[PDB]
RNA sequence: AGGCGGCCCCCUGGACGAAGACUGACGCUCAGGUGCGAAAGCGUGGGGAGCAAACAGGAUUAGAUACCCUGGUAGUCCACGCCGUAAACGAUGUCGACUUGGAGGUUGUGCCCUUGAGGCGUGGCUUCCGGAGCUAACGCGUUAAGUCGACCGCCUGGGGA
């Protein structure tokens, strides 16, 4: 099974989701026979300059061990949810967690 | 195209138990797989001629096995062609 | 560069101006700065480096 | 960009600076790649030409 | 008028002439002046005293509303850009620092072709 | 191969670094035949920033249907075909064997306390100098323009063409 690396930020006034939402991928990769190899918070994060608006926001990072449509999936619930601005899917070559 | 365990399902059945890859029918099998998979893909687009140009391979090479099949063994290559479904 | 998340060390990357800096100048390994270009560019609507100074 | 003013800074030291900050591209030579019509086979070529004369 | 002590002196040196635009921070352009506009005609529309003597045209007329500090505006290669700035610091003006206002296009629109002369 | 460079997923495809099994000549070449196929243009449905043929205006000139300057149609961008031609060149047919050298790069990979970015092998490609050799020379010259094996392709003064 692919291995990839799930990054997305939530944005700064939706921090308290993360839990909320987070757990719900938890189910969502559980489910399909595979698992979470790295879930980290980094908290809201400054950003240089506005993405049409504001500076600074909330980072979540991600890894994960499941097919490519819980992967496809998953880059579903991203789209619509307007909370989650981006996240965009790097490498397998096996899974790891690590560094900071 | 296929997916390693897609392509671990030709081996086995057009092969002699899972081992036996390099029987024309698991290429076959696995290129009879990739047709119809391509030609799905082929059957949207329209315009991944060059791909196609994958496309035409399979078609070609399929044509090239099932050639070679005929001089080695009909009592075998009459399973396949019709197994592959193709010729009339 | 390996990510686009660590804008810190991206920033010595680009210029005061936003114009990513010539990685010949900064050196690094000819894959390296491609990566550099795919948390920048892309990675944009995720605001990592500035465009410049304007607004 | 901000060019923004210190206090007791004469407008003359960094009359150096000046020059010397968009000297780094020139805004005018690359608008000099905007002015008229090229062929990419000109830039290839120019690739090609100013690649054999960077060729110490 | 209305005293503001912080304007913004938009130089544009273009090849032919160099023209310096007196702006507040809003980018609402108070003054302008050109080195071409400012005798210089053809040939000496595009010489850098012709831009120090823009600055000298485009630095008055800006401080009739009581500027005191005004950031710059870098403008492309040619005569101006430089003279401009020489005479603006004639009259005892501040400035922190230069920074690059180059639009750099990533590839954009097709070149220019030499001039077949 | 043309030709391929902002970022991510599907798939591909080709390519090379270390051992272990597999079958055994199952190989190379190809008339005919079969696919692809740089750029422009056109046909057809859209799009449409730059622009720029043609074409309009202003300058030089004796004259300037141009160069110099303002426009400017087509088109250049998304969908189906055709057209299949170009300095598509390393002006260097294809496959297998032999051969002083020199010096780098990059890319695997063992080795060596990396005792440190190093030292010592084992492959690939490629960059520059050049023995021999050979060439009309020009130069090539272990990726041969030096020494051999198979297939295919091709030329017989100039113009006309």
């Amino acid at each position: 099974m692919r291995h990839y690396e799930i990054v997305f930020m939530v944005h700064p006034d939706q921090s308290e989701q993360v839990p909320g939402m987070i757990e719900r991928y938890t189910a969502a990769i559980t489910g399909a026979e595979g698992k979470i190899h790295r879930l980290e918070d980094w908290g809201r994060r400054q950003l240089a300059y506005p993405i049409n608006k504001l500076h600074k926001a909330h980072y979540v990072l991600m890894n994960v061990e499941a097919p490519q449509e819980v992967i496809d999936e998953l880059e579903t619930t991203f789209r619509f949810n307007d909370a989650v601005i981006r996240s965009m899917v790097m490498r397998t070559k096996h899974a790891v967690t690590e560094a900071s | 195209s296929l997916s390693t365990e897609a392509t671990a399902k030709i081996v086995s059945e057009f092969g002699r138990d899972a081992n036996d890859t390099g029987s024309t029918e698991v290429q076959v099998a696995l290129l009879t797989a990739q047709i119809n998979h391509l030609q799905g893909h082929f059957a949207e687009h329209k315009k991944d001629h060059h791909s196609r140009r994958g496309l035409l391979r399979m078609v070609s090479q399929r044509r090239k096995l099932l050639d070679y099949l005929k001089r080695k063994d009909v009592a075998r290559y009459t399973q396949l062609i019709e197994r592959l479904g193709l010729r009339r | 560069e390996i990510d686009y998340k660590d804008i810190a060390t991206l920033k010595n990357y680009i210029t005061e101006s936003g114009k990513i800096v010539p990685s010949r100048i900064t050196g690094t390994r000819a894959k390296y700065q491609r990566q550099l270009a795919r948390a920048i560019k892309r990675a944009r609507y995720l605001s990592l480096l500035p465009y410049t100074d304007r607004h | 960009p901000v060019i923004k003013v210190r206090e007791n800074e004469p407008f003359d030291v960094a009359l150096r600076r000046f020059k010397r900050s968009c000297e780094k591209a020139g805004v005018l030579a690359e608008v000099r790649r905007r002015e008229f019509y090229e062929k990419p086979t000109t830039e290839r070529k120019r690739a090609k030409a100013s690649a054999v004369k960077r060729h110490a | 008028r209305k005293q503001v002590s912080d304007g913004v002196a938009h130089i544009h040196a273009s090849f032919n002439n160099t023209i310096v635009t007196i702006t507040d921070r809003q980018g609402n352009a108070l003054g302008w002046a050109t080195a071409g506009g400012s005798g210089f005609r053809g040939s000496r529309k595009s010489t850098p005293f012709a831009a120090q003597v823009a600055a000298e045209r485009c630095a008055d007329a800006v401080k009739e509303y009581g500027i005191k500090n005004l950031e710059v505006m870098v403008k492309g290669p040619g005569p101006g850009r430089e003279s401009t700035i020489r005479a603006l610091n004639a009259a005892g003006f501040r400035i922190t620092n230069i920074t690059d206002v180059t639009p750099i296009p990533h590839n954009g629109c097709r070149p220019p072709k030499k001039r077949r002369v």
